[PDB]
RNA sequence: CACCCCGGUGGGGGAUCCCUCGGCCUGCGCGCCGGGCAAGGACGCGGACGCACGCGAUAGACGGCACGAUCCUCAGACACGACUGCCGGUCUCCGACAGCGGCGCAGCCGCAGACAACCCCCCGGACUUAAGCAUAUCACUAGGGGGCGGAGAAGAAACCAACAGGGAUUCCUGCAGUAGCGGCGAGCGAACAGGGACGAGCCCGCAUGGCAAUCGGCAUCGCCGAGUUGUGACAGCGCACCGCG
RNA sequence: GCGCGAAGCGGUGGUGGCGCCAUCGAAGGCUAAAUACGCCGCAGGACCGAUAGCGCACAAGUACCGCGAGGGGACGGCGACGA
RNA sequence: UAGCACACUCGGGCGCGAGCCCCGAGGGCCGGGAGACGGGUUCUUCCGCCAGGCCGCUCCGCGGAAGGUGAGCCGGGUCCUAAGGACGCGCUGGCCCGCAACCGACAGGCAAGCGGGCACACAUUCCCGCGCCGUGUGCCAUGCGGCAACGCACCGUGCGCGGCC
RNA sequence: CGCCGCCAGGACUCGCCCCCCGUGAAGCCCCGCGCACGCACACACACGCCCGUACCAAUCCGC
RNA sequence: UCCCCAGCGAACCCACUGCCAAGGGAACGGGCUUGGCGCAGUCAGCGGGGAAAGAAGACCCUGUUGAGCUUGACUCUAGUGUGGGGCCGCGGCCCCGCUU
């Protein structure tokens, strides 16, 4: 909330580069049997534990 | 494997270290040309990994050297002695195991081993 | 509380001193409590008799005569025994010492003259020595230092300390110097035996 | 016309059957954590990389050895060794300190933390059974605390016996659901044998006195230290171990 | 645990006392093997065959929920992978 | 079926598509703008949508691709303590307890930054102007005025006594 | 005031006064004096660490 | 608001259900018996009935099922208090000094 530690910040970045949709080249790889990433996290349906 | 092993091996361990810093160096200027422009694509894979490689040589030139230094030591470095186990680093020597009191050497010496066969 | 650090400072109590800095500091407390408590019980005739120990006049006189019977050292049995004849000469006139030899020498009434220490702690070590060596007839004497008795022997130090002939050389020395300490240790044993001290003697 | 029933086709849903790189069970093997920084965590690391898995600033194969031609989504890489395998390096940070302890100790070390199936020590229930219930039972269990090891613990009789005597411990069989304990109620409950597996025995202390003969440390054959309040002893290990069928 | 507190002879004898006779030597220490056992590895099986079998054959202790201690799923299948 | 927007209206635009998106006009209504905690990228730009939004959408806190958070002066730490905690040691069979290093405040105490520009958004942080604070190095003087209230020599360190609600 | 006037309201604030069987923090920094020490403010030069920093009257918590 | 519409779009509940009268019946039937009737199965109202739905009656009883609570219940127990012993000190007459 504007005001983090050291540590918040960087649990919410680390949760923030980690959403992201797969790289659309990995849909054409062999045995790549993922379509979509089911986790995928909306900051409004689904909280992040980063108190 | 843009530089092979082959040549890191005659270079001396100070030799690495100038070589492994030149070769960051280049890494940062391969990590430039692939923000700005395009790269082959293991072209920062090859530098990352041969940075990797002098450090190698660098690290097994350097364990054969300290071992040659510290082999008649009275206490070897922690580096060079052999990482057993802690449980194993701290077991009684074979020769401890073996340590018998006076009447025990004795009675061993005086009884031997005998080596027989019986039938009836 | 300040009265409470006045109250803790006021009684030399080393159980205050609980902390792990005050480790050397509370055991000198307690080395001088001890030493006030021990002499103001009314101490038994067996710890008692070690008090009186030796005068330093007649210490040296007693030394005078073991000097010369000390035991070889290391380093000079060590070039005693590369020597072409090791066990040359006569047997020597040694100080026997240590607990376990000396009294096995004093049973076997073979020690001419016991010293013991006085500074010995567990007391119990010795208390035995000086009833053991009238029972036996040994003269005995008792003399201040364990340490002093040590480096005749070359060691830090030791307990007791006997020698079981004297050289001809010293004969009339030793028998002086028996009579001297016969008349304060050996003939005056039933007198040391009731004696209390400390408290008692208040 | 709606409604209902039967059939056909189409839906709907995922039963059935077939499958199975999964589980379960049993046996065997292994039984190897940690200041040389463990377990666990945090954060980072792929050219295009989210997750998973791998990894640690040497970060998505670094080295050696073996292998020998592919890896692949793109781009590319590749006999100056692809893809692999085995082993070794590197191995961030948090997480084991108000630390505690040993050794004369220029200093060198150890303990802590993990593991919780097995085993050892301490603490210790209640539901339950008694057709209620309080002793009893559940149970010297569950659970909690502490501690090891590859096993542990036990163990060479202050034993069993009553014979014509056996002979460490552990385990099996067996004594035996017995003797016995028990509101003699519910219930609980061993031991010696006999047979067997396996087998193994030893030691400290009161060691010389014509000399501690013993040990620790070192910058080492000499010091310093321990020690007479008493130190003192060597029989077991190791290597090799295929490539075709 | 506490009180008392030994001995040169002592302990014990299914366990009241005492006596006999018999049998051992406590209050110091070590000791393989046979014995027990999870993870893991290996091999099996009159086991189960995707609501079964482990909670999980799948991006499973995951998604997700709970302040927290913790709780905890669901989901397998084209073909000659040549079209 | 229950239920779900029912103070808006008119014209225009982009668009396959418009009651709701945009623009203009008219008519109304009420908060709006800054911090914390909490959220964590929702921010902003570009593109989209036949999915989500209690209808629809060309819109969007949605989907996709990007961009963005710059400090001696703001807040916290490198400072101080409060109530209080306390992993060490004593006391223990274990606690309690005693001493207590250390800790404990993003609203306490508490050095010093404002005006403006720029900008899609962000800046008291960048830029411009004017300041200020602290630290570290160098380079030393050895005092005066006023009856008095006091005025001044832009000087330091230690101790003691005091100094806030 | 010197290098737009007049009137009114106002957060806040000094001191009086009132209230209390309530009396309204601590510590560091700092400052002052006292007593000692020995010297560096200005000036000039140099320098200034870590973390946070977007946004949220539909962005929070009540699925 | 309802009502009607475009779009969106649930839940409760559900053995099966044409409606009455009397009778019989577990003694108050939608179904049985004997009679009386109604049936295009639609819209809106409505609360007589379905002994309407909620919820393994909270009342009452039973249980050798509890819990909260009380006390002159039973058996115990922390706490308080008491006696004796252990807690290694000197002196003097249980008493008095003393300190270590
Ligand atoms: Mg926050
Ligand atoms: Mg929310
Ligand atoms: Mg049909
Ligand atoms: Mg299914
Ligand atoms: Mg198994
Ligand atoms: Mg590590
Ligand atoms: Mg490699
Ligand atoms: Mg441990
Ligand atoms: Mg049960
Ligand atoms: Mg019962
Ligand atoms: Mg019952
Ligand atoms: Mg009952
Ligand atoms: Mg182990
Ligand atoms: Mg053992
Ligand atoms: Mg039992
Ligand atoms: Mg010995
Ligand atoms: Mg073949
Ligand atoms: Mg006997
Ligand atoms: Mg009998
Ligand atoms: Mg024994
Ligand atoms: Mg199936
Ligand atoms: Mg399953
Ligand atoms: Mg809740
Ligand atoms: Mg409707
Ligand atoms: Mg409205
Ligand atoms: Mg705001
Ligand atoms: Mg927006
Ligand atoms: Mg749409
Ligand atoms: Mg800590
Ligand atoms: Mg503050
Ligand atoms: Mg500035
Ligand atoms: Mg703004
Ligand atoms: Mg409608
Ligand atoms: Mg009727
Ligand atoms: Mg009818
Ligand atoms: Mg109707
Ligand atoms: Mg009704
Ligand atoms: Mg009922
Ligand atoms: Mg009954």
């Amino acid at each position: 909330g504007s005001r983090k530690t050291e540590i918040i910040k960087t649990r919410l970045s680390r949760a923030l580069v980690r959403n992201r949709p797969i790289p659309v080249w990995k849909r054409r790889m062999r045995g790549n049997t993922q379509q979509y990433n089911m986790k995928r996290r909306h900051w409004r349906r689904n909280k992040l534990k980063i108190y | 494997m843009k530089i092979r092993t082959l040549e890191l091996r005659e270079k001396s361990v100070e030799e690495l270290e100038t070589l492994a810093f030149s070769l960051k160096e280049e890494l940062l200027r391969l990590r430039q040309q692939k923000n700005t422009q395009t790269l082959k694509p293991h072209e920062i894979r090859v530098m990352r990994k041969n940075i990797a490689r002098v450090l190698t040589v660098r690290t097994e030139k350097l364990y054969a050297e300290m071992y040659e230094k510290h082999k008649n030591d009275k206490r070897m470095p922690k580096d060079l002695r052999p990482r057993l186990t802690k449980a194993k680093r701290m077991a009684l020597t074979k020769r401890q195991l073996n340590m018998s009191v006076h009447s025990v050497c004795k009675r061993r010496r005086a009884y031997p081993r005998m080596y027989f066969s019986y039938s009836e | 509380s300040q009265a409470k650090r006045e109250m803790i400072e006021r009684r030399r109590n080393p159980r205050d001193l609980d902390q792990k800095h005050q480790r050397e500091e509370r055991k000198a407390l307690i080395a001088e409590r001890v030493h006030l408590y021990r002499n103001a019980l009314r101490i038994p005739p067996a710890v008692y008799q070690f008090s009186t120990f030796l005068n330093q006049q007649d210490m040296d006189q007693v030394l005078s005569l073991f000097r010369n019977y000390i035991p070889e050292t290391r380093a000079e049995k060590k070039k005693r025994l590369m020597s072409e004849n090791p066990r040359a000469g006569r047997k020597p006139i040694l100080i026997k010492f240590g607990l376990k030899h000396v009294t096995d020498l004093i049973e076997r009434k073979e020690a001419r003259i016991v010293i013991i220490a006085s500074d010995v702690d567990p007391i119990e070590v010795v208390v035995f020595l000086p009833t053991l060596c009238r029972k036996m007839g040994i003269p005995y004497a008792i003399v201040n230092g364990k340490k002093e008795l040590g480096t005749l022997v070359h060691l830090k130090s030791t307990s007791c300390i006997c020698l079981c002939d004297v050289a001809p050389k010293d004969s009339v020395e030793f028998k002086n110097i028996l009579a001297k300490i016969n008349a304060i240790f050996m003939d005056n044993y039933e007198i040391t035996m009731k004696k209390w001290g400390g408290g008692a003697l208040l």
